[PDB]
Order: structure tokens, then C-alpha cells, then sequence
RNA sequence: AUAGUAUAUCGGUAGGGGAGCAUUCCAGCGACGUAGAAGGGAAAAGGGCGACUUUUUCUGGAGUUUCUGGAAAAGC
RNA sequence: AUUGACCGAUGGAGUGAGGGCAUGGGUGCUAAGGUCCAUGUCCGAGAGGAGAAGAAUCCGGACCACCGGCUAAGGUCCCG
RNA sequence: UGAGGGUAGGGGUGAAAGGCUAAUCAAACUUGGAGAUAGCUCGUACUCCCCGAAAUGCAUUUAGGUGCAGCCUGUUGGAU
RNA sequence: ACUGGAAAGUAUGGCCGAAGAGCAUGAAAGCUGCGUAUCCGACAUAUCGAGCACCUGAGUAGCGCGGGACACGAUCCUGUGUGAAUUGGCGGGGCCCAUCCCGUAAGGCUAAAUACUCCCGAGAGACCGAUAGUGAACCAGUACCGUGAGGGAAAGGUGAAAAGAACCUCGAAAGAGGAGUGCAAUAGACCCUGAACCCGUCUGCCUACAAGCGGUAGGAGCGCCAGGUGUGACUGCGUGCCUUUUGCAUAAUGAACCUACGAGUUACUGUUUGUGGCAAGGUUAAUUGUUAAGACAAGGAGCCGAAGCGAAAGCGAGUCUUAAAAGGGCGCCAGUCACGAGCAGUAGACGCGAAACCAAGUGAU
RNA sequence: UAAGGGCAGACGGUGGAUGCCUAGGCUCUCGGAGGCGAAGAAGGACGUGAUAAGCUGCGAAAAGCUGCGGGAAUCGGCACAUACGAAUUGAUCCGCAGAUAUCCGAAUGGGGCAACCCGUCAGGCCCCUGACACAUGAAUUCAUGAGCGAACGCGGGGAACUGAAACAUCUCAUUACCCGUAGGAGAAGAAAACAAAAGUGAUUCCCUCAGUAGUGGCGAGCGAACGGGGAU
């Protein structure tokens, strides 16, 4: 109500008119006044102990370990970006068809750019794996060097 | 923002070990001989607020 | 597997809303009663009120004064020093009841007489009851205020 | 977001108004009238369902007090007749006797009288 | 509600407590649609009970939606 | 003997305009559908039956259904 | 009586009626403080289930408001 | 290839991808168009030593009287009246004095870390979708109202494409019936869909001896399509709803009707509770690093728990009261961080509604 | 039987809800920038087309004029129709630099009821008409300023409703509001400082300290600093 554009002035006497009692144009009774209770911008963030966060990243993992949905591949670099090259990797771990997320362990600006084209594939670093980005994917591919990283990471 | 606490009440009460409100008697500032000795002591010691008060004393300390 | 989320037992809950009809249990006045200042829009309690009757925070006395060079010292007991030791000792000091978590840096100690202290240490705390002093001396131990 | 229940809050005022129509007036097709007559007529539903077994009852009495009354015996002799033999026929049952097949009600009279 | 089917209990204003339905949008697993989506008219059938849901047919001519979880501009 | 009806701690209230009747009273005029207390009760927040039609008089506490049966107060010439 | 000037809101002007000051006057109009305050009146929207009051006492610049007690309800522990 | 008015759909079989973001095209397009990933480009213009006692800020510091600012109803500022010293000096450390400590007034200048959005460029949204969202999607501070300051609307959609209906019939011509275009004209210009209140025509049943909130429970006959549906002769029972009340058919309040709109919300600080993590410990805040806002790792400052009693000095599973004791009072004999929920306070705080108060302007047509 | 009436259904009328849609909003993030004007601004008046109400662009050179770079077949704005033209000797269109730019408005030659009237002075045409200059104030003819415009800064003045369940101290609040005046930021800033025998050394901003010490018709309320952790 203190928002809108009409001016606070007393549209009609209090007594004597012979309808309803009336105040300023904004009044949200009226056709085009204020909107009550509304929106009103936030910020939804909230916390979580830090110890809670190590313990769900630790059971999605088990999950996927339990549902046997864990691929372990030899680490490999492209020469190019190509997204032809990627797809058989996709098509060779007989992962393609599904979710799949990558983990890898460093850059590899060229790998990055051969799978980003691809619908369905996903990249990530070992070491912002998140509860979410594992539970998202049918199917875990690890490399053989981010094993290391996550077994002293998360630990 | 804040809870902000009575200025008069933290003034006059205290909070002991197992969570009571300490507190003084009144009648004891200045018509003094006509009363007994008994009742002067009595009103000499501090006390406890009642359960049924303990409700608004918490609120003026802020639950404290 | 976030097609498949779920809760505790007993963890989330619906709120309660208010003036949305009678089936509810909760329309008309809205839990409010019929009238009167509590029933009004804005209604909010005076703290110290009591209904113009003087108030307690008033028909009490003020009492007592605060001191601007207090000491305040942590009390740490017998029964812990001879805990703390064999669990990790024979020396106790201030640094390292501060390492192992049981005072913080910059706060002061005093040993009391809750417990026992049997092993024979030498202690270094700031200040020492007369009856904790005299447990570790019984006990061929070494008291150094410090 | 916005939400606005346009379809579902039209719905149940149509639902209802089918339930309605036969009325006089404006009680058929006017919503505020309409749903107030239809609340009203929801009320006299439930007594009238008690009053249903009290007034098939006494059209049951009025009939045998009829049928006995042709063989000599009001219907308060006859009642006291038949619990003293224990016949535990009800008076549904002996009403219709006594209409559509008079020679059964005429024999439980006889095994009375 | 108690005991694990038995016993008891079930009129209600202010008011306290429990359990649900619909609406808008989001995540996930998935479906439907010019061989006819939403909306609008008619009819039939369901629900311990209900808020409501489902099916058929006419109009209509392009979008709609199950379940699990999440958030509200969430019902006259 | 008693379906458990009592109490403590702690979260949330509403209420703080009452009313009729019977009994014991004050006041009033041994007036008032008056007024002020006490003890029960009912209406308030209570439908059903009798009283022609009546908030609290008499009978009686409605989970839902039934075109079954027995009774209460009160009735049984006709409307009934 | 015409034209053009002048006096502006606790101010003006008044052969004085609290009259008049743009159909408004015991303090004009417009915008802002501003959603002033209102112990007051009116209004408060889907469903089913369990329980279920009070209209008293004390105090009050109090008496149609409120604080505490009394009476309801959730959870929890005791028997009463 | 099929369906279709029209494939971009569906079913086969291919191909590109550092490009599977998007918008448009007669339906939903990585391969039709504009684009996207990536790479390459400016004639202009714009921007990036000893001694010595010489000096070290005057109507100033300080003070009286009256005010103001400091969290504050010793310190700082001054309207009025006065008024020092000089390094062995001067000022401060919350009246004041002594000692000690800290510092050098009455001259000046300085980036960063902070505040904001008329605007330009690039983006986004568990934000709105035409009574919403800006007052303003169109024409908008417009039309309109006022002497003036000022106040201040309503109003989007044919169709893929105008192919926007040549010509005939009735009419003086308005309007229609045809024809034609088109997937569709009941898409024909106020044109997508096309609800209610309200208004007609037709068909079926009932109705001119009958009297009350208009229904409800029974119940023949008749009309339609195998027991469903429309109607309802006759009978029983029945004084609307809301709000306010001790109590309302009340002749107490309130509404013409419909469609649309319309009233416990959010933030922060507590407290209780349901569910979790860790546990004699629990937890980070600001902020920082890596990667590309998020994510992951740091950040222990601080906060709560861990000992109480006493006004306090202080003693301590004790302490206070006492000259001491006994007695007596208060203590001794699993927390913490979150998530959901109830409640409280501060914010307009469930919504609408005064008479009024104050400030700056506009008015003597 | 039906002058008429009741109910149901079918088909229509009216009206414009609903569904679907978007051309416009709303809240922000990141980067830049933070002015225009006497060499005449912001904002206006009047004009300007083959045709021309209104918008848009433009200014008597008037939907426009000249170069340079780009680009390649259409073009003469919204915006039609008709009419006449332009353009592969490169039109339209885009970027950059120029030319022109009436009247009012700080308005500044004097007046004035804005968009009008009346002059002096020097030149050139012929009762008139061109094209120059001519305000004021603060510095030394010359140089400068004035006015307009978001928020943020710093100064000068400064309420009341409201809360205290009345009200005067107090609160609302060193707020609203009025006025003056900067910059891309501003203000502050290098100890006549804090501290407490232990130490830190300019200013600013964030997290704590802490609703604490205090203050207060000791009512309603108000409310630090030291110390520690950061940015820089
Ligand atoms: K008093
Ligand atoms: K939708
Ligand atoms: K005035
Ligand atoms: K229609
Ligand atoms: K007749
Ligand atoms: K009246
Ligand atoms: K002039
Ligand atoms: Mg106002
Ligand atoms: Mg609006
Ligand atoms: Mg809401
Ligand atoms: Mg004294
Ligand atoms: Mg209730
Ligand atoms: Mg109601
Ligand atoms: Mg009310
Ligand atoms: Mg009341
Ligand atoms: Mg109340
Ligand atoms: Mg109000
Ligand atoms: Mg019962
Ligand atoms: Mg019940
Ligand atoms: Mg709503
Ligand atoms: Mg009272
Ligand atoms: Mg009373
Ligand atoms: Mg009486
Ligand atoms: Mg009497
Ligand atoms: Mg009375
Ligand atoms: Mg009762
Ligand atoms: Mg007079
Ligand atoms: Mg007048
Ligand atoms: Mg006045
Ligand atoms: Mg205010
Ligand atoms: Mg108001
Ligand atoms: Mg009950
Ligand atoms: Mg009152
Ligand atoms: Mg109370
Ligand atoms: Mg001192
Ligand atoms: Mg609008
Ligand atoms: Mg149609
Ligand atoms: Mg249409
Ligand atoms: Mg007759
Ligand atoms: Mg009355
Ligand atoms: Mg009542
Ligand atoms: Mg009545
Ligand atoms: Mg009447
Ligand atoms: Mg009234
Ligand atoms: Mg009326
Ligand atoms: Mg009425
Ligand atoms: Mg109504
Ligand atoms: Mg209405
Ligand atoms: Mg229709
Ligand atoms: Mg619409
Ligand atoms: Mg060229
Ligand atoms: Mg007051
Ligand atoms: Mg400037
Ligand atoms: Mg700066
Ligand atoms: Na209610
Ligand atoms: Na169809
Ligand atoms: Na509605
Ligand atoms: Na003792
Ligand atoms: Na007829
Ligand atoms: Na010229």
C-alpha cells in the first residue's frame, strides 16, 4: 500500500453519502490497490552442519556403490577437441544410452570440450563432488587418478 | 532486530543454579519502627518469584 | 535417485492456516475470540503491564552493586586432572589444559577438591583451594602457583 | 508464483447447481439463493428420514385395525392376543396380509380368537 | 481410545489437537497430444467419509500431465 | 465400588454483558418477565417426544443407515 | 456598476451574523509526515475426525479494556 | 513412407558436432532461414661532537554565566564577559590532589578497502501474463476533472496467407439469403475460445375452489428411451441465511443479481517441541583459496556447556547469615548445532474506516 | 381448456468470464559511466512531403546536404493506396567525421501577457529588408560564472501525529520537510590517541564484544567503548 502511485487523499466525507466509508485510492479493496501480502524478495539459503554434509556425500556414494553403478577407466587426454572421440568412450563403457556423470581429476580443457555437446553427459571435478551432481547421474564413470583424490579427500 | 532487556528488571532480580529468580522483599525502605523484629527479618532475606509470575519476569529478562 | 526422496518419520510438518472456512476448525474470528483490545489488528502485549495494578518490576527494590575489577577463575577439579593425565602426563600446566580443550587461552584457573587425585603430579595453576592444595601434597605431589 | 484456482473454484458451484434445478425462481439457477435453498433442503432430508419409520408404522396399525375389525376384535385386543400366543409376525408383514391376501391374516385370527 | 478381534466411547459455541483434498510453479524418474491438448456443454460412475476423482460424447484447434519430494500471490 | 473420572511439569487458549426454574434469604409493596447473594439444575453450547403454537415446565443426551421390536412423559370418539 | 490592481490560513477581511475567504469555514485547498491513532463497529474463504469451556474472585483514572487465579486442550511423568 | 489444409510429428535409414542456446517458418526442426561454437577484421573518433639556553602556531589553552553535542536528561563546540606558560613547558588517563604512564593543541595535504543508479552494454529469475504486472503492453501523465497547485482513466488476439467476400435475389438503400476464398465464415471485420446473471422460440408434462421461507419424505397418471428418464394429481412435516446477543421468524444488522477482485504475510531476535549430526564437547561469523553464481576446502575470533554461593572483597561442594557455632537460604549429593512446526516481541504486522495534528506550497476571475 | 403461468430439454441472443498466447512490466547480477549549457542547455512554439491530420526525423540547405569505412539489390519513415522517380558509374541501410540549424527559454541590447514589441552602433540593398555587436556580477581588452538535472556526500534550519495505555521531562527524531553547495565518490585521516607496568600505534568499512557497561518522570525507552577476527 505505501508503494503505489495514488495520492493519500480522503476520496469522500465520512458521513452523509449513503455508501460504504472510503479513505485513499490505494486501499486494497478497491480495483487496481495495493496487493496484501505479496512477494517480497528473499534469500532462501540455509545452513547445515558441516559434518552432516561429509556424512550425505559419504551415502550417495554407497548407493551407487551398492547399485553397482561405478565404471573405474584409465585416465585419457585428447589431442583436439572432438566430439566424435568422446561418444566412443560413451559408446565403449557401454554408458550412453543414460545419465552418466565423468569425474575427473584435473582440467583437460580438450576433454571438456569434446563432451559438452553431448545431451546427456556430465563432467565434474573430484574434488567438488556434491550430494547432488552423484544422485542426478544413473551412472558413475571415475578415473583411474580421481580415486586417489577422492579416498584422501573424503575420507 | 535484538530482544532487548527491562532496564528495571535486570536491576532487580538474578537467576540461580537450577534456573529461579532471585528477589527482594518490599516494606523495608523507611517506616521501619512500628514493625517487628520478626517481620523486619523475615523481609530482610531474599526470595524466590512466584511460579505464577515467573511467566512476565522471564519475558522482562528475556526468558533469562 | 531424486525421484525418490524421503523424509523421517515425524520431521516435516503443515502449518497452521487461519480464516479459510468452518471445516477447517479455524475460520470466522480465527482463533482470536469475539472482541475486545485482543481480538484487533496491531494488538500487541505490554510487557511489564498488569492492567494499571503497579507492576512487580516496580514495587520491588533495586539492590546490590557490580564490580569493575572482579576476578573470575575457571574451576577445574581433582577428579579431572587425574582423568586427564593418565588418559594422555605427570606435569600439568595451564598450556596444556588449554591443548587439551577442557579452558580456553585467556582464562584464568583455580584447582578445587571435587574428586580425588591420587597419581602424584606436579601441578601449575593460578590459584589453589586449601583443601585441593593439600589433596596433592598428601598424595606426594608439587603445588606451584603460577 | 501466482496461484488462482479459476477451474476448481467454478467447478463446485456447478456441481451443486445441477442438484438444484426444479426449483421455483431464482432458487434454481441463482448461486446465492440456490445454495442456501439446497443447504436448507439437506436438513429436512435428515429428519424426514426418521419420520419415514414413524409414519409407514402407523399406516401399518390403521390397516390391521381394519382387517380385525371385520372379524370382531379392534386392533389393541388383537396386538394383545397375538404376544400372549408368542406369534412374532411384525406389522409390516401382517398389513400386508391383511390387504392383498386376507384369507392368511383370517387365520392368525382364528388361532387367537 | 485402550489390550491385543474384545471392552468402552463417538450432541456441541469460544477454544485446543489429529489427518487429508484442490490450486500455481520447481527437481527427478516417466507418459499423452492435429489419428485432436487445455478450456466450454451434456451424461454416467466412484470415494472408511469428504475436500474431490474418473470415463464417454459434442464443441475446440495447441498444448497437457502421473508419482515422490520442494516452495507459495495456495480455496469467498 | 467406580472406563479410569485426580495431580505435577511444560506448549496453546478462550472467558472475565449471563439467563430461567426450585429451595434459603436481603431489598421492594410477602409487586415486577424487578434487583442482590447462596445451593442445585437446565438454556447458553442441546436436536427428539407431550404441552395448539413457548430458550431453560414434564420425558429424554442425536456415530450413520433400516418400510424391524419394546417402552418414557402423555394418551386411546373424530380432525390425530 | 465596468476595467485593472492589493490584503492569504490562527492569517486576511468584517455598519459584527462566528459572517465571508472559488457550490468547502469555531481555522480553506493541494501534496507530503502517512498505512497517524481508533481499549470502537463491521468483515475473516477447502474437508473429515477427537476433546471441549466461561460469563466468578482479586487489582486496576477500573467498570463493554487488561494482569493473575478459577474453569478447556496438547505432550510428558505419577498415582489419586 | 504415413497422417494431415500445411510436417518440423511418427516409423525407417543417414550425417555434423569446440555448433543438441534460441527465435521464425502453414503443428513439436542439431542438418529450411536468421543464428549458435570457433576464428578473423577499423578509413574515423573515444577511452585505457659537545655545549648552549635562541625556536617549535595567542584574544589561543583555561575560567564565570547561558546553551548545544557526546549512549549519557570527566571530554568536545561557543553567544556573552575574561584570560596563561614556554621543554624543569604544556595536554590527557571520567570531580579533585599527589605520583607514574601516554602524547605534543591553537597550520595544511593525502590513494584503497565504503555509499548510490537518470543512464549504457551483457545476462538471469521454483516473478506477473491484460480487473495481473508500472498509472501507462494500445494513444498515457494522454482523454477527462480543477481558477490553480494538483488529481488522473478505459482500452491486447480474424486468418498460415487479405486470399478482407466479383456476381445474383429481396429491398429506396440498412439488413439478409446465396455464390466464391479458405482447414474452418457458427474464423466476415465489435472477427480465437466463447461461461454466468439476464432474454427469446419450440417440444413434453402440470396448472382457472385455490392460502404461508417454496423445500423435503411419500405417491397415481401421462410422455419419451426396458427399467431408466421428464413432469407431478393428492398426502405428511417445515417461520431463509449472516452477524450480534441472556435470548432473534423477528418489526435488530446486512446484501438487486452474476462474473472477476478482496483480508494472520515476511524479516530478525528468543522460547517450547517433532526429527537429525556430533558428543565432554558442540559450532563457526566476517572473510580467504581453487574451479567454473554455485560447488569444494579453509577461517576458532566469538558463543553455549563445563560450579556455586555472596551486594562485595572473596571462599569454593560449598558458600552466605553469626563474635563463633547449631539452625536456616541457595547449591552439590548431557550438552550443542541445525531442519520442520506452535507461540512471543520489533517492524503498518489479519483487512477496511475517523474526527483530528504538523510541514511546504496554491488560491481574492 | 390455457387468456396467462410453472418445470425440464433442444436451439439461439446478449455479455465477455475462462483456457491458450505476448508486444509490456517487476526484482536483481556483472561491467562501464556519472553529466548537459553563453561555441546558448533541459524543455517547448512554429514549420518541413507528389500527396500530409497525428506521431517520428529534421530546421528556410528543413523524412534532409558532403566526405571516409562497411555492405550488395532494392528504395522514397510509422504507412497504406495512387503518382512520379533513385539505384551494379553501387541507391536505400550501418559506423565515424563535417555542413545547415527559425522563434522562446539561464535568455544576456531595452521592454514583455513565453514563443512578441521597440532600439543604438557600425556595413550593404531599397516605406522596408539583410548581416555584426551591444546584460549583470566577481578577477586581471581578456578570462570566468549564471541555468538544468536521478540517487549517494557535506553544510544551514527543523515539525507533529505517535509511545509513555492520560500528560508537561522523555519519545517519535539530531526523522519528514525547506534551503546552500561538491565529486565520481564525498567526509575522515597520520595522535596534545588508546591502554594499564602488559602492550598497540593514521583514517574508513564488515564480524564480534553486547542488548553488555551505563543512561533514564531509574518510567516508556535509549545504548557504547576497550579487546579480538577480517577487507584495504
Ligand atoms: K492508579
Ligand atoms: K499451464
Ligand atoms: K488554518
Ligand atoms: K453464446
Ligand atoms: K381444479
Ligand atoms: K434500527
Ligand atoms: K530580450
Ligand atoms: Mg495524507
Ligand atoms: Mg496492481
Ligand atoms: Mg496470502
Ligand atoms: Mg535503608
Ligand atoms: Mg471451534
Ligand atoms: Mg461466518
Ligand atoms: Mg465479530
Ligand atoms: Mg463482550
Ligand atoms: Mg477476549
Ligand atoms: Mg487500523
Ligand atoms: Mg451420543
Ligand atoms: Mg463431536
Ligand atoms: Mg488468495
Ligand atoms: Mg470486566
Ligand atoms: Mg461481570
Ligand atoms: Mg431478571
Ligand atoms: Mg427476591
Ligand atoms: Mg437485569
Ligand atoms: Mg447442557
Ligand atoms: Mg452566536
Ligand atoms: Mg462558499
Ligand atoms: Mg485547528
Ligand atoms: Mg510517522
Ligand atoms: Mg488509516
Ligand atoms: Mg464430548
Ligand atoms: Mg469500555
Ligand atoms: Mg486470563
Ligand atoms: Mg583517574
Ligand atoms: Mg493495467
Ligand atoms: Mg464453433
Ligand atoms: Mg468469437
Ligand atoms: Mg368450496
Ligand atoms: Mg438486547
Ligand atoms: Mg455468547
Ligand atoms: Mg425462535
Ligand atoms: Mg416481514
Ligand atoms: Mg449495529
Ligand atoms: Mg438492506
Ligand atoms: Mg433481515
Ligand atoms: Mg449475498
Ligand atoms: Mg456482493
Ligand atoms: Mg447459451
Ligand atoms: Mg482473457
Ligand atoms: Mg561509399
Ligand atoms: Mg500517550
Ligand atoms: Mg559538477
Ligand atoms: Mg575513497
Ligand atoms: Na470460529
Ligand atoms: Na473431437
Ligand atoms: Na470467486
Ligand atoms: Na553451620
Ligand atoms: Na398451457
Ligand atoms: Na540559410
Amino acid at each position: 500500500r505505501s508503494e503505489l502511485s495514488g495520492s493519500t487523499r480522503k476520496l469522500i466525507r465520512q458521513k452523509g453519502s449513503g455508501g460504504a466509508r472510503r479513505g485513499d485510492i490505494n486501499s486494497p479493496l478497491l480495483s487496481g490497490g495495493a496487493r496484501v501480502f505479496g512477494p517480497r524478495p528473499r534469500n532462501y539459503s540455509f545452513k547445515l552442519n558441516k559434518k552432516l554434509k561429509a556424512l550425505a556425500r559419504r551415502s550417495a556414494l554407497s548407493y551407487k556403490a551398492k547399485n553397482n553403478e561405478i565404471i573405474v577407466v584409465e585416465d585419457f587426454n585428447f589431442d583436439a577437441p572432438k566430439t566424435k572421440a568422446f561418444k566412443a568412450i560413451s559408446a565403449a563403457l557401454k554408458v550412453g544410452e543414460k545419465k552418466v556423470l565423468y569425474v575427473l581429476p584435473e582440467v583437460n580443457k580438450n576433454v571438456y570440450l569434446s563432451a559438452r555437446n553431448l545431451p546427456n553427459t556430465n563432467l565434474i571435478l573430484a574434488n567438488l563432488i556434491n550430494t547432488y551432481t552423484v544422485l542426478a547421474s544413473k551412472n558413475l564413470v571415475l578415473t583411474e587418478r580421481s580415486v586417489a583424490v577422492v579416498n584422501e579427500l573424503f575420507k | 532486530p535484538k530482544l532487548k532487556t527491562n532496564s528495571g528488571a535486570k536491576k532487580r532480580f538474578a537467576l540461580t543454579g537450577t534456573g529461579k529468580i532471585k528477589r527482594k522483599h518490599a516494606f523495608k525502605s523507611h517506616i521501619l519502627t512500628k514493625k517487628t523484629k520478626k517481620q523486619k527479618r523475615n523481609l530482610t532475606y531474599f526470595s524466590t518469584v512466584h511460579k505464577v509470575d515467573e511467566n512476565a519476569v522471564k519475558q522482562l529478562l528475556c526468558l533469562r | 535417485n531424486l525421484s525418490s526422496l524421503k523424509p523421517a518419520e515425524g520431521a516435516v510438518k503443515s502449518r497452521k492456516r487461519i480464516g479459510r472456512g468452518p471445516g477447517s476448525g479455524l475460520g470466522g474470528t480465527s482463533t482470536r475470540g469475539h472482541k475486545g483490545a485482543k481480538s484487533r489488528s496491531g494488538y500487541s502485549k505490554k510487557i511489564g503491564f498488569e492492567g494499571g495494578q503497579m507492576p512487580i518490576q516496580r514495587r520491588l527494590p533495586k539492590f546490590g552493586f557490580k564490580n569493575i575489577n572482579r576476578v573470575e577463575y575457571k574451576p577445574i577439579n581433582l577428579s579431572v586432572l587425574q582423568t586427564l593425565s593418565e588418559a594422555n602426563l605427570t606435569k600439568i600446566s595451564v598450556e596444556d589444559l588449554i591443548a587439551a580443550g577442557l579452558v580456553s587461552r585467556n582464562s584464568l584457573v583455580k584447582i578445587l577438591a571435587n574428586g580425588t587425585v591420587t597419581t602424584a603430579l606436579t601441578v601449575e595453576a593460578h590459584a589453589f583451594s586449601k583443601t585441593a592444595e593439600e589433596a596433592i601434597v598428601r598424595a606426594g605431589g608439587s603445588v606451584v602457583k603460577l | 508464483p501466482r496461484s488462482v484456482n479459476h477451474v476448481a473454484s467454478r467447478a463446485k458451484r456447478k456441481r451443486i447447481l445441477k442438484l438444484t434445478r426444479g426449483y421455483f425462481g431464482a432458487r434454481k439457477n441463482v448461486w446465492t439463493v440456490a445454495k442456501n435453498t439446497w443447504e436448507k433442503g439437506l436438513t429436512y432430508a435428515y429428519r424426514d428420514r426418521k419420520s419415514k419409520k414413524r409414519n409407514f408404522r402407523a399406516l401399518w396399525i390403521q390397516r390391521i385395525n381394519a382387517a380385525a375389525r371385520l372379524e370382531g376384535m379392534s386392533y389393541s385386543r388383537l396386538m394383545g392376543a397375538l404376544h400372549a400366543n408368542g406369534i412374532e409376525i411384525n406389522r409390516k408383514v401382517l398389513a400386508d396380509l391383511a390387504m392383498n391376501h386376507p384369507e392368511a391374516f383370517r387365520a392368525i385370527v382364528a388361532k387367537v380368537k
